[PDB]
DNA sequence: TCGTGCTGAGTGATATCTGCTTTGGGTGGGTGGGTGGGTTGAGGCAAT
DNA sequence: GCAGATATCACTCAGCACGA
């Protein structure tokens, strides 16, 4: 029902990884094939997929590694374009200025109207092609991601998607040195820069 | 699809006794409905959302005996660490026999099964009509804030982030200070605005909610 | 130059007649009623 | 007793040839 939208799921830890199967293919294949029944055919699934988890304990703790403290099997982890990781750190200033910004509801930002009229013009009508210098380096940050060391293939074709999403928020119909650059630098900083 | 308890108590309180006994689905489910007061299911032939906006209110007890205080709450009972962090108002309620105690139980339910009304003559019970009418005024109501209030529920959110800082060594502390806390300060000070029928919240209701919070951890925590 | 009585033809209204059930199925019901009848089996999916 | 499909009989009209 998602196809074209994007998918929005809440608890991820909290399910049956006998239904997590299901989310294999349609990250990959962007399709979904059934054969029960007496019904053989396949449905498009070509939608976005945006999940969330909770740590397994009360809260998360730096000490162990990404793959203890979230569950999920390492390998899944790997199929998500990026994979955030924000925590709640105690402050003096931090906690101050959300308390003031969570109690003011009893930097201008555009009207969601217009907002949602530019990014259905911007993914009708522009449509990135990539450019050697692109290629040149996108060539380099992939093989320095896989020198230090879970980087895979996967990674590049991210870096390349998230290099053409970026060039189409400032309508280019090439993709300059500059938004891939900006790709790998969210990459690198999501998992976060330790 | 047909909806279950919560979906019934919509616009009012859910009642929930042995909330122990609940299985796996309802365990993880129960999490939508506290944070966000809607039901969702994507299963076979249903991809749609019940709209349940019910406060709950709930209660479990040991199955065979009687509490470990000295044991984690998380060992006499079957409800995860999680859900127990929801909760605005936590409170453990205890039974520890003494003769001074249950000699003024036992004289106030005695009175009551006899004239049933309070022995205590200092106040008279309020009418149940004239409450409930006055519950239902109160709810009429909508106080708002300000930012004299607001400094002083920024400062105490800021104290008890940082108390939190040495208590997180319990392994049973799952009422560690976190914005949701702030938050239900701010709605009990709502709360105890609109029973004066006031629109303005003022210090006191912050003050006393911020008691009910502490009071309700405190000695139910340490003891 | 023409007027009218006789005839075949065709509808209109009315006479008898059959029929008044009918039917498998739950958006036809059970105040329509069982002498009007309805007798599966595999496969998929939630609960667990 | 009631509605519908069907066939029966009786009555009246336009043409025709002759006589006025």
């Amino acid at each position: 029902l998602s196809d074209g939208g994007v998918c929005c799921i809440d608890e991820f830890d909290k399910m049956s990884d006998s239904t997590r199967s299901v989310l294999h293919e349609v990250m990959e294949q962007q399709t979904i094939s059934i054969a029960k029944a007496g019904i053989i055919t396949t449905l498009n699934a070509r939608s976005s997929i945006l999940a969330s988890a909770n740590p397994i304990g009360s809260r998360y703790n730096p000490n162990l590694p990404v793959t203890e403290n979230i569950d999920l099997p390492p390998p899944l982890l790997s199929r998500f374009d990026l994979v955030y990781l924000v925590l709640d750190k105690v402050d003096e200033k931090n906690d101050r200025e959300l308390a003031k910004h969570l109690t003011n509801l009893y930097d201008d930002v555009l009207p969601v109207e217009f907002l949602t009229m530019y990014i259905s013009y911007a993914k009708e009508h522009i449509h990135p092609i990539i450019t050697e210098a692109a290629k040149t380096e996108l060539v380099r940050a992939y093989v320095g991601m896989r020198k230090m060391g879970t980087a895979t293939t996967r990674q590049l074709e991210s870096m390349i998607r998230l290099a053409e999403a970026h060039a189409k928020m400032k309508l280019k119909n090439v993709v300059e040195l500059e938004d891939v650059q900006e790709a790998v630098r969210l990459i690198r900083s999501a998992i976060k820069d330790y | 699809l047909e909806g279950g308890a919560l979906v019934l108590a919509d616009n009012g309180i859910c009642c929930i006794d042995e909330f122990d006994k609940m299985d796996e689905s309802d365990r993880t489910a129960i999490h939508e409905v506290m944070e966000q007061q809607t039901i969702s299911i994507s299963k076979a032939g249903i991809n749609t959302t019940l709209n349940a906006r019910t406060s709950i209110l709930a209660a479990a007890n040991p199955l065979y005996g009687r509490y470990n205080p000295r044991l984690s709450p998380l060992d006499n009972i079957n409800l995860p660490a999680a859900l127990l962090s929801r909760f605005d108002i936590l409170f453990l309620m205890l039974d520890i026999p003494s003769r001074d105690d249950d000699e003024k139980l036992a004289e106030h339910v005695t009175y009551v099964h006899m004239h049933n009304k309070q022995p205590d003559l200092d106040f008279t019970p309020v009418e149940p009509s004239k409450m409930r009418e006055y519950i239902a005024y109160a709810k009429t109501k909508r106080p708002v804030m300000s930012e004299a209030v607001n400094d002083y529920v920024v400062q105490a959110y800021i104290r008890l982030r940082q108390d939190s800082k040495r208590e997180m060594d319990s392994k049973f502390s799952f009422g560690q200070a976190t914005p949701r806390t702030l938050l239900g300060i701010i709605r009990l000070s709502q709360a105890l605005a609109k029973l004066r029928l006031a629109d303005m919240v003022d210090i006191d209701d912050v003050e006393e909610a911020l008691r009910l919070v502490r009071v309700s951890k405190e000695s139910l925590y340490q003891e």
